[PDB]
């Protein structure tokens, strides 16, 4: 991804205060409510039948931590997502199948957690770093398929 | 499709939002061209500045037909014909930056509303908004 | 959101399926699983090789609900509120498949009737095809 | 793009009664009158106020046969799509910034041109294999997206 020196810094800087375990599970979380259909990946997650079930649930939160940690990844190696990823892509699309406008939405509702979690100073410029980060996951992510 | 449940949350959230509405409209408007650039296109004669008046009085325009489309939830066709015609017939925009503006509209209720921005409450908006989105990118008449 | 035209244009070409019903709907189906392998896994207990009864069979189903949906045109959360139970709360069908079901079906009608598969009646049946699409995805109950 | 030996000579053999005149404005003018916004990109045609006007547009009918002879050139370098259309991916992409989405829908209009012209001879396996070429085709054009 592009990201100018002081987008690069806005960016390191906010991820600095990023809890590691919260955060990933409330983006999966997120996204198994709002967009309902990826619970189908998710069955033996256990119980996803309410909003609060997915936000509480144990599985969701562990996972969570480990989907975070990858974008912890992808933010160490901006100048290399794809490689980063790589092994990631192999398995959500030759393995899973996962359509790709999901990773998309993944990192939409990733960047609301943050804006949710850091309020006013998660500014439009802030805002415009991350969707250039979340938008070369997604693209990483989906490289299998390009 | 909204459910009862979904129409409750998009009604109670937006009557949160309340007196705000206007000026989240417009930070919305400045997130989406700071964010995704090429939406600015379809703005050729508007001073796009952080802060203008342009912006400011454009975002209150848009939050007054959001607001018209919540208090019209059940027939938004009907209350948003004006509208689509603008956006679907006229200035033919792409509905790909209609994802991009609910998209902004979402961040920015999410950075303003730490208290009331529930799952549930983020699952209906986002609904609601493609659901206006669809209306506006819909060439109906 | 579909226009009088539109409605119009859709009675007049879905009307001329008729009795074509099963096959067509099989023969979207076959187009889909062969061009899409993905959307199998939807159907893993089914027979999904080259003339399957069992693709026959589901495939008037999915057909004659078209012929309802297009009834209903102005009534099809109402209407197809069984088949959204189905696609949306107990299948969780992700959306994009529906896209290419959707194309499937498109490709079927312009093999099968040229002279009625028009410009304009394409564009028509394409926006019906995706509004019956957003009833199935979404849960409104 | 893979094609079995058996798909790439089915495919070779329909794309040979192809009309090179017709069809790309055909698929060209699909685009337009199915997916309206598309319009936006193409104002300087003239009129293209409805679905006549569009189909029989000159401009769009011209230019339809330069995109039909790029997806010969695909067709002829299965191997190579990204190369091939590498120049094409700058113009539009880095220039034009056309949604890559909008790039899967010509290639489908375009599929549905082949079964409108084709009728049965458009057969499941035909269609399985020309889904796998527009694909490759459309990727290759997000190629700068990548
Ligand atoms: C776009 C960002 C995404 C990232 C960074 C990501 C990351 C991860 C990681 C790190 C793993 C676990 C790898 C391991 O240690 O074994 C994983 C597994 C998986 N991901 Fe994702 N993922 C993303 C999006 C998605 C989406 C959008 C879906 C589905 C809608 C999805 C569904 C899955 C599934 C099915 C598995 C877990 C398999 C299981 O344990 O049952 N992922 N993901
Ligand atoms: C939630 C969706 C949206 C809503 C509710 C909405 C609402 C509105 C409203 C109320 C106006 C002012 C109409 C008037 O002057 O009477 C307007 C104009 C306009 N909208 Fe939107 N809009 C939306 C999304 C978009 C998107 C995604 C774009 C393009 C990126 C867009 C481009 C425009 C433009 C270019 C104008 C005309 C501005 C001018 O030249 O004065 N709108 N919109
Ligand atoms: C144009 C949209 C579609 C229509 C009108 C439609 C209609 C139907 C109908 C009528 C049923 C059968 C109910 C019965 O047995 O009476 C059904 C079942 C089913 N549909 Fe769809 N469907 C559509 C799209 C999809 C898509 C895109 C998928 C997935 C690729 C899908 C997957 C299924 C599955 C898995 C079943 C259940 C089959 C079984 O196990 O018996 N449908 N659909
Ligand atoms: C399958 C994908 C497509 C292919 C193979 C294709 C091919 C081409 C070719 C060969 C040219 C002219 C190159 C030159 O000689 O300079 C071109 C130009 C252009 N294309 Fe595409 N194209 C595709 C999709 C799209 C789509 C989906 C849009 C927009 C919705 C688009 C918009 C344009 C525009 C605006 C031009 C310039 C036309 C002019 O003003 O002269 N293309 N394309």
């Amino acid at each position: 991804v592009h990201l100018t020196p002081e987008e690069k810094s806005a960016v390191t800087a906010l991820w600095g205060k990023v809890n590691v375990d919260e955060v990933g599970g409330e983006a999966l979380g997120r996204l198994l409510v709002v967009y309902p259909w990826t619970q189908r990946f998710f069955e033996s997650f256990g119980d996803l039948s309410t909003p609060d079930a997915v936000m509480g649930n144990p599985k969701v939160k562990a996972h969570g931590k480990k989907v975070l940690g990858a974008f912890s990844d992808g933010l160490a190696h901006l100048d290399n997502l794809k490689g980063t990823f790589a092994t990631l892509s192999e398995l959500h699309c030759d393995k899973l199948h996962v359509d790709p406008e999901n990773f998309r939405l993944l990192g939409n509702v990733l960047v609301c957690v943050l804006a949710h979690h850091f309020g006013k100073e998660f500014t439009p410029p802030v805002q415009a770093a991350y969707q250039k980060v979340v938008a070369g996951v997604a693209n990483a992510l989906a490289h299998k398929y390009h | 499709v909204l459910s009862p449940a979904d129409k409750t949350n998009v009604k109670a959230a937006w009557g949160k939002v309340g007196a705000h509405a206007g000026e989240y409209g417009a930070e919305a408007l400045e997130r989406m061209f700071l964010s995704f650039p090429t939406t600015k296109t379809y703005f050729p004669h508007f001073d796009l500045s952080h802060g203008s008046a342009q912006v400011k009085g454009h975002g209150k325009k848009v939050a007054d037909a959001l607001t018209n489309a919540v208090a019209h939830v059940d027939d938004m066709p009907n209350a948003l014909s004006a509208l689509s015609d603008l956006h679907a017939h006229k200035l033919r925009v792409d509905p790909v930056n209609f994802k991009l503006l609910s998209h902004c509209l979402l961040v920015t209720l999410a950075a303003h509303l730490p208290a009331e921005f529930t799952p549930a409450v983020h699952a209906s908006l986002d609904k609601f908004l493609a659901s206006v989105s669809t209306v506006l990118t819909s060439k109906y008449r």
